[PDB]
RNA sequence: CGGGACCGAGGACCGCGCUCUGCAAGGAUGCUGGCGUAAUGGUCACCAGCGACCCGUCUUGAAACACGGACCAAGGAGUCAA
């Protein structure tokens, strides 16, 4: 894979070389890419200081960088919103454009005649023999 | 909902008469007055308003 | 020049809301359940209950 | 621990599209109020069956009331309770008219003489002794005896608290 | 011993704020220190707690065991 | 005061229909699992230190 | 449907209303008594209950240590020029 500047990509250092790795902070940061090289990249990361960011830069081996999927659900979105407004404008009706949080369940009736319910104790009769 | 309960002002609510739990804060299901209560509420917005 | 509190002054109540007198004549929260004899409770939910 | 009530609560895992209908579990769980009941409900499958609260939905919650709360019973509880040393059975006896009762009666029982707390003591079975050689501990065996009639000795009589003197000595006979 | 007669210097329970912090300040230590070595710890442990079982003075023991065999049976039988 | 009428017979029936709803389900021999809250209220009952 | 405490802000009318000759509806009025003076109120001294380390400076993160202070009157320290 030949990385480009701005790619935006995920750091992951594979194998277990944590006995003496130097920064283990950005493992598993996500950053932009700045600079190429054979072996090597250039990762702009962002650092939380308080109320502030700070802005600091890491030269990544290849083997742990991999391409990030951040703006592949807003691309996806974008592309169907677009031709499913198409489609509603061909057939004149009306459909949602917005995607919504998650609404508590309704009610509904769960039947008991083939789902007779099992009596649990704290503990199971089968370990205590 | 959402310009309703944005048009209501924050409720400023006294407090309680008769007082809270001995040990308020702790989770109401631990014996404190912290966390869902659920349909416990009414009587506490009973006793603060 | 002063907050009066609807639950307390009818006169308030009945500016905010119309319906309260007609409410408090109607009777309409001491409504009676609908008439009719109740089925009693099955079997199977008794023992389901007091099953160990 | 507290004015206890017994509760039926019956709960599943969410349906899904591999499993439409999830198997139903029942437990009987002694807690001050429902929302306690399904905490503990949920603990318990957390415990037991991995389900999780997020993952799964409440059924049913009953309210187990004594049949006969009038007539005298015998209670036998076999529990476990978790000290410094870990775990251990017990199984004691109670003499009370409702299984909440007999199960408060445990609560101050087990915080009395082994300073064990709620979170502690871990309820396994709650049975009626209904024959009279099923009783076991002496001190319901006792109770249990033919022809049962003792005085009361040394009753201190009861006076209000607010009444600071007395005129005359009080008596210890009645 | 004549401490009825001669009592000697008395034991103060009195706590002083020193003696709070210090001995506050060696519990926490300790506590972390515990917790260290529990996550160094060598020493093996079962994937299983040994489980006690029943108490034999539960007058309903055996007719558990009958319940117990009767499910063992019913689930390999449905198994 | 129509608008009023109309809300008080729209909470009595909503609530004899939960009640209807859990008597025929226990009647029919199963549970009726009632819908979730969709309204909470929240009340901050400590203070902004620490 | 009672019993109790605290409060009376504003000062012609306007408005929302209702039980509509009027009103408990955008903030207290009506009746009555004693006194008309140290009676209310205020100041000073003292007693009583409760509360309350001696100020300034230095230091560090802070206290502590250290330094100054017997009392009073007058004087006394970020000014001017380019």
């Amino acid at each position: 894979r030949t990385y480009r500047v701005g790619d935006i990509v995920d750091i992951k250092v594979n194998g277990a070389v944590q006995k003496g790795m130097p920064h283990k902070f950005y493992h598993g940061k996500t950053g932009v890419v700045y600079n190429v090289t054979k072996s090597a990249v250039g990762v702009i990361v962002y650092k939380r200081v308080k109320h502030r960011y700070i802005e600091k830069r890491i030269n990544v081996r290849i083997e742990h960088v991999k391409p990030s999927r951040s703006r592949e659900d807003f691309l996806r979105r974008v592309k169907e919103n677009a031709e499913l407004k198409k489609k509603a404008k061909a057939e004149g009706v009306p459909v949602q454009l917005k995607r919504q949080p998650a609404m508590p369940r309704e009610a509904h009736t769960v039947s008991i005649a083939d789902n007779k319910p099992v009596t649990l104790a704290p503990v199971a009769y089968e370990t205590t023999i | 909902f959402k310009q309703a309960a944005n048009f209501l002002w924050p409720f400023k609510l006294s407090n309680p008469n008769g007082g809270f739990r001995p040990r308020k804060f702790k989770h109401f299901i631990e014996g404190g007055d912290l966390g869902n209560r659920e349909e416990h509420i009414n009587a506490l917005i009973r006793a603060m308003n | 020049v002063q907050k009066k509190n609807p639950l307390r002054n009818k006169q308030i109540m009945l500016r905010l809301n119309p319906y309260a007198s007609t409410f408090a004549k109607e009777k309409l929260g001491e409504v009676k359940a609908e008439e009719g004899k109740p089925p009693k409770v099955p079997a199977s939910f008794k023992e389901l209950l007091h099953e160990a | 621990m507290g004015r206890l009530q017994e509760y039926q609560v019956i709960g599943r895992h969410l349906p899904t599209e591999a499993n439409p209908n999830p198997a139903l579990y029942r437990m009987r769980i002694f807690a001050p109020n429902e929302v306690v009941a399904k905490s503990r409900f949920w603990y318990f499958l957390r415990g037991l069956k991995k389900v999780k609260k997020a993952t799964g939905e409440i059924v049913s919650v009953n309210v187990i009331s004594e049949k006969h709360p009038l007539k005298v019973k015998n209670f036998g509880i076999w529990l476990r309770y978790d000290s410094r040393s870990g775990t251990h059975n017990m199984y004691k006896e109670y003499r009370e008219t409702s299984r909440v009762a007999a199960v408060e009666a445990m609560y101050a029982d087990m915080a009395a003489r082994h300073r064990a707390r709620f979170r502690s003591i871990h309820i396994l079975k709650v049975v009626e002794l209904e024959k009279t050689e099923d009783v076991k501990r002496p001190y319901i065996k006792q109770l249990v005896a033919k022809n049962l009639s003792f005085p009361l000795p040394h009753r201190v009589p009861k006076i209000s608290t607010k009444k600071i003197f007395s005129a005359k000595r009080p008596s210890t006979f009645s | 011993a004549g401490t009825i007669n001669k009592p000697k210097k008395p034991t103060s329970k009195r706590k002083t704020t020193r003696l709070r912090a210090k001995i506050s300040k060696r519990a926490a230590e300790k506590k972390r220190k515990e917790r260290k070595l529990a996550r160094k710890n060598p020493e093996w442990r079962s994937k299983l707690k040994k489980d006690p079982g029943i108490p034999n003075l539960f007058p309903y023991k055996e007719r558990l065991l009958q319940q117990i065999e009767e499910e063992r049976i019913r689930r390999k039988e449905e198994l | 005061f129509k608008r009023a009428e109309k809300y008080v017979k729209e909470y009595r029936e909503q609530e004899r229909e939960k009640i209807r709803l859990a008597r025929i389900a226990k009647q029919q021999g199963s549970f009726h699992i009632p819908a979730e809250a969709k309204l909470v209220f929240v009340i901050r009952i400590k203070g902004i230190n620490k």
